């Protein structure tokens, strides 16, 4: 998932932007 | 914006500037 | 442990480091 | 909410884990 | 996104998640 | 500047891209 | 509470968290 | 010591808690 | 360098910043 | 103290390495 | 002081904490 | 250069206050 993602590989603000409420 | 490698606490602190007063939800896997 | 004031930043980390894998929702509206 | 609870007071860290999920 | 007050080391570190490898300047003198 | 635009006032994401290189 | 992975300044938030107005020594080896 | 083995390894709060004043 | 206020977490971070290795005791109640 | 110096009023570096062990 | 090992956003927050108001630039490579 | 170094090797903070402005 995104937290596995941002660390493994890369991710962007707008992919963290799906996990606001 | 720039691509972002993001590890640990640092993913909750992009969260926190990401999403402001909406807040947001952290949900690792396991 | 201890109670102190935790806001922004700070307290989404504390609910990191308390949380972890288990996860944990940060919802300021309420 | 959280804020008020931990921000606005001050709150445990016991507290905080009512915000896990 | 959202506007949020970012001050201090709050601050860079938001210029440096929104800036990264672009690289920036902080000049709070102005 | 950065600080009465980010700080004393508040500013985006996008604003904050003012202070890349 | 959960158990932690934390590596040079993650630490110390951890302490201060923990410790609060406690405060705490940090001692690493060597 | 708590240092490296939070780094290491992995460790508690309840650990760490052992280091306040 | 210069001279700023340090607070929290702040405080502790910069702690780990200027002594490292040789450790640092952070006792607010002093 | 440490807060009295260097937070409620500022410090320097060289100050914060009074803390130091 | 000591020497440093810092990576991603510590080197920001150092960079942050050792220049106050003057303020930073910071530019990584490429 | 100074992000690079810091990172992959050790820098001090005297090398980091050459990018103060
Ligand atoms: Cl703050
Ligand atoms: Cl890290
Ligand atoms: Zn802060
Ligand atoms: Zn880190």
């Amino acid at each position: 998932g995104i937290v596995e993602q941002c660390c493994t590989s890369i991710c962007s603000l707008y992919q963290l932007e799906n996990y606001c409420n | 914006f720039v691509n972002q490698h993001l590890c640990g606490s640092h993913l909750v602190e992009a969260l926190y500037l990401v999403c402001g007063e909406r807040g947001f939800f952290y949900t690792p896997k396991t």
